[PDB]
């Protein structure tokens, strides 16, 4: 049946706390009232208190506390409000969480996840449209996911769960109820690690991912009426990327244009540019175009121009194409 | 005079029957006593503007400050507008009402027109004024605390006698940053007052869930300054004590905590619904808590307030709210290119290039 | 019996002339008293071997704890090893060496030979045992708090009857993340037990600087918690107290929060200069307070300590020593490889590449 | 004068501060104790504790306090112990200090600077080596600057303090003593956002900043040797990074090697790299190369095989030349 992503995710949780006691679920509002999304909704009365709980305002203890209760027994999926407010636990996911397995030798682990709401589109002006997974990609021994559909919602967040590795898991606010699609009740994981081919095309290699699918796709779209087939690749997954359907993809076309809505400099695209460009020189009919956020802090008033629009990624698709 | 510190028992003023019951004598002239009340009456009627603000689809989001206003007022007179510095966070439009905030630019804020002086930056309810000394709101709970340390501690080594107060809510108060800035502050003895809106609530957690301690108040224990719990809906005891603490940090005595009980009468925000966790038994027991009324009634007792004054301050507000809202929405969008100022001073070379890219798509 | 909270002077149980001053009768048996005080001595010695591992280069760092024997030793003995769990920072040495850490494993630590269970990820004093359940110091001051209270819930929800402590020292009270931890520790009512080993300095910045509160034991008014002031320098009234508060935990009533007052005689660490910022006549004062002779007065006074067992202490500490630092130099170094290894359970293409190319060189 | 780099500094610190009382410094130990590298020392003793003050340990309130001076009327230069304890006040950094004048309309800014020593190379295992700008640069509203010599340290620390704007100062702690260099002992400024070339050659562009210089430098010596004439870049200034300098020398060579000591993925060389494909994709003789920190924590027994190593680089250049 089809369902929004709320519901995926929300359907997701409740799977895996069925199949494992460990694992739980803490946040601020995360209990009674059933997340500010409602993707934990009806959790709290089927679970009970100490399988879901609300915490103090306090993103440290959060993280931190979800990082000790993963060193010690449980399956902790922590939730940050909003993307924008990771920083105040911030040292606790880059410190702690993060470099746990490696400066232990291996003796601790820190199986948990952190999901979060994150990107634009939704007039959330500087700390209801960010998206810091930049951050995180740089800071090694975290897995950074980000979804765009329901079907990858339900299949990605258990795959997390399942995941002994710390992950960060990051869900673009203005794809919560956005779209129904169809996401079988029955227990199925999809890959992390691995990039998801929305549409074959052979002309132009579109990378994207969350937060900006609906552009992109459109703009494949609005290709397509010209007569110019864009291959779209949704990487899912940011750390570890997909390198092998990216370099397949861009060895094809030729050419290809990276979108996000993170800010540019030092942002995950910016990597994946910098790598293709390393590695697949040779098979580069055009420069590698970057259609990303600005380099500002996210505008309320700009908003719908902020986020990348599909004239913005049309623009550049001509420029690879007209190289 | 010096009020008591961690009472177990709220710092009350303001009798239920309109009678005094401090151990001074009350020293605020009618004129001055009538002004307070003339301030709630402004907070609460914005407080009402706000949520048909929100129908008509003028702005995107309110955050209820009705059963704040005793305590937002009381902080605004407690202070001197435009010499001392006020930290506030998203519910304190009231306080910035009665700081003399211009409503054009309050509203113009609220709707992101080229009214707002923050030039519709960031989503409604963070107002900030340089003229004020009203530091613009910012998202993140209690990151304003460290920098209202800051500023105290430079007003400190300046020597310029003025004071920050630094305004939050319960839910701030389990942040880390919260309690190291007041850490910082109370080790420099700078002239920070540290204020507790304390509504029971944090979105939808409750106090008890917030936090272990019975009271916010004694959380000063940890910084070795003073703590005090008071009635936040006297408007008279939360003026006086915050007062205090003012004067107090304005002689070089160092930073204080004030705790001042309220009640959030609204829902946390038009996000929000508040009928989804609080029983309708609390909130009508608070609500025959509302400082407005209680107010009324001690400047009643004194011969301070009629029914025809009260009718005439009403519409003189109304008349100001729509001339503010006029103003506001004549102001007109803030242009596109917008969007590129003030990250910088000046506009680095990838900003020009990402606006002169942006203008090719307008 | 039970121990006073918030007290005016820190609480004591030794007298100066090594007299017994509890309100209780002493309830620990003479063999359980010299076990103390050979952990101090071990403790002292270990912290007295680094130093000499500093000067012939062995090791790049190390974090004086001259001055902290009792406190950790205490906490050592207060807990169950292997059953609950510790959150140690960087000069917990003397506590991980009472714990029951081999000294094979903290010595291969300070070398970073494969002797340390954590592959020589770290610079030295960063010891970490999954055996002892001692969660893996980690650097940065006071992050270790919010997993310590983490670790508590998982073992109030999973009923494992196990408790959580977590020690810092002074300084570390003054960072964000320690009060958001304990303050969530307080709110679940979590088997945590929370301890300041307060040496009054923070490197260079004395206690007046670190915080305004007249005590550490007071900021546990603000997470509604009992707090306790201790003397740190008696071993008795350090083990007493956190044996309470450990109590307490583990039944189920809470965590509390700890203040042993002791003292750092040596500098803040190899790459510090003590006199450079510290009082001589504080230090003096100080010196005469040293946890050792003092605790060895109070066992000589009950005929569980003469000048033979001493000398034999020492020896069998000091072989132990020769022994453990052998066996961790007879390890060998760690394999440049093993740089790549435990970011991920699993490494993923980047770093299978990044290792091609290091391998190279 | 001949001096090292944390002469330099001192003097840069103990001029402003003579010629301006609202300069003050702020940190832990850089009163009484002049700092754990004596980047500070003699300061207090000269100005007073009312211009040079010892903090509480927490770099919430170094950094927030700090915004808070600045704001209000003082010119602050705040010190992190160690880049790597950035971290536990990184939202005061990203949220409070970066977006003030954004937020405000301009209203409110921020005039300070926060120095930190960063970079390996010293045994510093996972929190004494970290080079953590990536972080920086792609927070937009922050300007960032890495010197390499005691030349540059005196004249951009001086033009970071008269800048108006955030500074994020970063110090190369293995350069801290590492060579004695002519100083002016007089009054001068350097121009943040200007790169600085160490060496004009033709066949090879070599971008690099900070930390690893020494192995760079030598690199480009022997290079030399073997009749290669390689250009040697350093940035300085990372945000805003001096784009024509950068393109110029690229269009010069054809061929590019990045050098950091920062962890790969999402890296600030990254940005670059990706830049130079998008911008200079015709001007490229061979794939832009990055020879970079390896994507894991800073381990400590390989810190001197995490470090760019001579024999790394000059592999890499090999790779470019011979493309
Ligand atoms: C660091 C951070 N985490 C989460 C949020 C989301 N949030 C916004 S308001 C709020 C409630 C705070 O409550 P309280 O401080 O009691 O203030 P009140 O709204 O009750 O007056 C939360 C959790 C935020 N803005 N910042
Ligand atoms: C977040 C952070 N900031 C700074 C440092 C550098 N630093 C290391 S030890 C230390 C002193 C801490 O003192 P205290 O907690 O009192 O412990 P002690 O060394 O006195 O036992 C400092 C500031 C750090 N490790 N982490
Ligand atoms: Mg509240
Ligand atoms: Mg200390």
């Amino acid at each position: 049946a089809l369902m929004t992503m709320v519901q995926a995710l929300n359907r997701a949780l409740d799977e895996e706390m069925a199949k494992d006691p460990r694992v739980v679920v803490l946040g601020e509002d995360v209990g009674k009232r059933g997340g500010v999304f409602l993707v934990t909704e009806g959790l709290l009365q089927k679970y009970g208190p100490d399988r879901v709980m609300d915490t103090p305002l306090s993103e440290a203890a959060i993280v931190g506390a979800a990082l000790g209760m993963a060193a010690h027994g449980l399956r902790p999926v922590a939730e940050i409000q909003f993307a924008d407010y990771i920083f105040p636990g911030f040292d606790q996911l880059v410190s702690q969480v993060a470099k746990l397995r490696y400066r232990s030798g291996g003796q601790f682990t820190a199986p948990l996840v952190v999901r979060m709401p994150s990107g634009g589109g939704v007039r959330g002006g500087h700390h209801h449209s960010q998206s810091p997974e930049a951050h995180f990609v740089h800071t090694a021994g975290l897995k950074v996911v980000a979804v765009s559909t329901p079907y990858d919602a339900k299949g990605l967040l258990k795959a997390a769960i399942r995941d002994e590795d710390p992950v960060v898991f990051l869900e673009p606010k203005r794809l919560y109820r956005s779209v129904k699609e169809e996401v079988p009740e029955e227990d199925y994981t999809l890959p992390i690690g691995k990039a998801a081919l929305r549409r074959e095309g052979k002309d132009l290699t579109l990378i994207c991912y969350g937060t900006v699918m609906p552009e992109v796709l459109q703009a494949a779209a609005e290709l397509a009426k010209a007569g110019v087939s864009a291959e779209v690749l949704d990487l899912r997954t940011l750390m570890p990327w997909d390198y092998e359907a990216v370099m397949n993809s861009v060895a094809k076309t030729g050419r290809v244009v990276l979108v996000s809505d993170a800010p540019r400099h030092a942002s995950f695209v910016s990597e994946v540019a910098a790598t293709i460009a390393e590695d697949l020189l040779d098979m580069l009919l055009a420069p590698p175009i970057r259609v990303t956020g600005f380099d500002t802090p996210y505008p309320y008033a700009q908003d719908k121009l902020y986020l990348p629009t599909v004239t913005r990624i049309l623009n550049a698709a001509k420029r690879a194409l007209d190289y | 005079h010096r009020f008591e510190t961690f009472t177990e028992e709220p710092i009350r003023l303001i009798g239920e029957e309109g009678e005094w019951l401090g151990d001074f004598p009350l020293d605020l002239e009618g004129e001055k006593l009538r002004r307070l009340y003339r301030d709630m009456l402004a907070a609460r009627m914005l407080d009402e503007r706000y949520t048909i603000l929100i129908r008509t689809g003028k702005t995107s989001f309110i955050a209820p400050a009705a059963g704040h206003e005793a305590a937002q007022v009381a902080i605004a007179h407690a202070i001197r507008p435009g010499f001392d510095w006020v930290f506030p966070y998203y519910r304190d439009h009231g306080l910035a009402l009665a700081l003399g905030i211009p409503l054009k630019e309050l509203l113009g804020q609220m709707l992101a027109t080229k009214a707002d002086p923050n030039k519709g930056r960031q989503m409604p309810e963070h107002p900030g004024s340089k003229a004020l000394n009203f530091f613009t709101v910012a998202s993140p709970i209690a990151s304003h605390v460290p920098p209202a340390a800051g500023a105290a501690i430079s007003m400190k080594l300046l020597r310029t006698g003025q004071v920050a107060v630094c305004t939050f809510g319960d839910g701030a108060t389990s942040e880390g940053d919260w309690y190291a800035g007041i850490n910082f502050a109370a080790v420099q003895g700078a002239p920070a007052v540290f204020i507790a809106e304390n509504n029971f609530y944090a979105i939808s957690v409750d106090y008890r869930h917030q936090t272990h301690s019975p009271t916010i108040a004694d959380k000063a224990h940890a910084f070795g300054i003073p703590g005090y719990l008071v009635d936040g809906m006297d408007v008279l005891a939360s003026y006086y004590v915050v007062k205090e603490a003012v004067e107090r940090a304005r002689r070089g005595e160092g930073p204080s905590l004030v705790e001042l009980r309220v009640y959030r009468y609204g829902p946390h925000s038009s996000a929000d619904d508040d009928s989804r966790y609080r029983p309708k038994e609390e909130v009508a027991f608070w609500r025959k808590k509302d400082p407005i009324p209680r107010f009324r009634r001690f400047l009643e007792a004194r011969g301070l307030w009629n029914e025809e004054w009260e009718e005439d301050v009403r519409e003189e507000i109304r008349a100001e709210l729509e001339r503010g809202l006029k103003e506001a929405e004549e102001a007109g969008p803030v242009p596109p290119e917008w969007m590129f100022e003030d990250v910088f001073a000046e506009k680095p070379w990838h900003l020009l290039r990402q606006e002169a890219l942006l203008k090719e798509e307008l």
